[PDB]
């Protein structure tokens, strides 16, 4: 994937002003809230019953944080998000077995993360080159399938 | 199928909406436009430019049809019948469109619905997108 | 949405398949194992390998629904609405799942229905299986 | 996309008995007829009104001539799908603009076409060799949106 400078000056300023210790946490919550089906890959977390039992969830909060370490790896590396996610597609391919479609849903519920923090600030050029990233970082996550 | 809650929820969600409706409808085809490229290609005849009257007269009329959903939301395979036979038959919409139209018509409810959109509403309004695609992508022949 | 001539060439189709309807079901599913290893993880406790007993007689049960919903094709989401309960709520079937079987189905009927499979009958069975999809993926709560 | 040995037996040996004249238009076809939004990109192909027009249509014809031909291309460079489509890649992406998803729908039509025309020969082993060739020739074609 290619972000042009303007795309990477977007994408990295509003990332500074992302809190790392709740966002991921949101963005997974609201993924297994949103597309029950991912609820069967974390039948350990216990309590997902409601929403308000989900998004509380303390293993889902734990586990959220995670997940948007590795979305802050590619950030850091959007010229070679292959080798970035190169683990943990052995992971989530290979392991998990985990349909790719799911790292597509997951990083568009991110961006509606994102969306519903920043409101204004999340213009429709922001959320294109973030778009950009979150495509790049479920095709990365599915190489093992490619 | 939307549940009751569902139902609640997305009108509840439309009602905070209100008369933006129409500006809300053109925002979110601008953010498929520029997120999503591939989709301009239906749109030759337009300037698909920031500000374009083009884009914002259609904005409200996709805003008039999902409000037209809403408010006959247990008929709305014959609220949307002629819609549905437009974009199938004549404009020939490919059918992954209108998740990514429905994604960016919920990213734009969620950058001007602080309050209202939570896990739980945000889930509702998905299904609601959800079952208009549904509706509008059924008379392909 | 599906036609009277959709209806038709659906009937004519399951029709020729006849009696063999479980044996093809049966092998509709090896066909998904085999070319979409991710399918395989729903079913941890079969033995998914060739002339299993297990495939086989859900290979039954997913014909004789599919024939269930061709019998009564104007009522699918009552006849099948058990069906839905059990793949969405207990099974947890990812929707694109259900793009690989009914793909397995198409190339299953294709390799027994010389004849019958024409281009049109191709595009009624595609349709049929995208209804019966579009149903078992409509509880997801 | 990684083909054992068995899978390669598999695919070349039944692809030497395709007629690559008439195989690639009946694919084509049928992919008009089934998905008829397709049909958007071939608007000067003349009469599609009806599956017998669309499967009787000269242009139909060869134009699925072609495509079989890039079929055929990637079979002879399993391991360089990429280089292979990339020339296509650009005009499929970057010029015509068509979604990646219908790369999968007419590979999927061609397997459907292999089916119909090999019958109990297209065994289930061998159908799972043609969805790894098949994926490979769409992730290939769609190179350049990723
Ligand atoms: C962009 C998309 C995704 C990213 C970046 C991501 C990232 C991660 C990370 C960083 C871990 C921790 C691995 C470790 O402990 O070293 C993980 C684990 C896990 N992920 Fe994801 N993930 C994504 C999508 C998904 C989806 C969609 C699902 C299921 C629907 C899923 C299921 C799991 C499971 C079950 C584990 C735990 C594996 C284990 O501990 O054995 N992931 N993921
Ligand atoms: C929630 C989903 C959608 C809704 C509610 C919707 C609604 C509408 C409405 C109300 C119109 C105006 C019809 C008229 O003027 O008679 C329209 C036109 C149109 N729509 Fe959609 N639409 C949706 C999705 C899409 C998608 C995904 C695409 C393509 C990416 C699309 C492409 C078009 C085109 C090309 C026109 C004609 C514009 C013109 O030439 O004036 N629509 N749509
Ligand atoms: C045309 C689409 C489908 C039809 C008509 C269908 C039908 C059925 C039927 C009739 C049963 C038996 C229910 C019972 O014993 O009470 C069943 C069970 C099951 N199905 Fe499906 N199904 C379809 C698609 C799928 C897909 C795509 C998956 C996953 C990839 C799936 C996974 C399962 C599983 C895991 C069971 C339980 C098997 C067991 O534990 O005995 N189904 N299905
Ligand atoms: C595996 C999938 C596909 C392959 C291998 C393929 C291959 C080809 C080939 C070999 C050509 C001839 C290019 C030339 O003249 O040098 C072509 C042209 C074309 N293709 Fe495809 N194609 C695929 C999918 C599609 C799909 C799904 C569509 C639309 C739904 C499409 C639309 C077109 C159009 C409109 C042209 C003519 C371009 C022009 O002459 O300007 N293709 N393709």
């Amino acid at each position: 994937v290619h972000l042009t400078p303007e795309e990477k000056s977007a994408v990295t300023a509003l990332w500074g002003k992302v809190n790392v210790d709740e966002v991921g946490g949101e963005a997974l919550g609201r993924l297994l809230v949103v597309y029950p089906w991912t609820q069967r890959f974390f039948e350990s977390f216990g309590d997902l019953s409601t929403p308000d039992a989900v998004m509380g969830n303390p293993k889902v909060k734990a586990h959220g944080k995670k997940v948007l370490g590795a979305f802050s790896d590619g950030l850091a590396h959007l010229d070679n998000l292959k080798g970035t996610f190169a683990t943990l597609s052995e992971l989530h391919c290979d392991k998990l077995h985990v349909d790719p479609e799911n790292f597509r849903l997951l990083g568009n519920v991110l961006v509606c993360v994102l969306a519903h923090h920043f409101g204004k600030e999340f213009t429709p050029p922001v959320q294109a080159a973030y778009q950009k990233v979150v495509a790049g970082v479920a095709n990365a996550l599915a190489h093992k399938y490619h | 199928v939307l549940s009751p809650a569902d139902k609640t929820n997305v009108k509840a969600a439309w009602g905070k909406v209100g008369a933006h409706a129409g500006e809300y409808g053109a925002e979110a085809l601008e953010r498929m436009f520029l997120s999503f490229p591939t989709t301009k290609t239906y749109f030759p005849h337009f300037d698909l430019s920031h500000g374009s009257a083009q884009v914002k007269g259609l904005g409200k009329k996709v805003a008039d049809a999902l409000t037209n959903a809403v408010a006959h939301v247990d008929d709305m395979p014959n609220a949307l019948s002629a819609l549905s036979d437009l974009h199938a038959h004549k404009l020939r919409v490919d059918p992954v469109n209108f998740k990514l139209l429905s994604h960016c018509l919920l990213v734009t409810l969620a950058a001007h619905l602080p309050a209202e959109f939570t896990p739980a509403v945000h889930a509702s309004l998905d299904k609601f997108l959800a079952s208009v695609s549904t509706v509008l992508t059924s008379k392909y022949r």
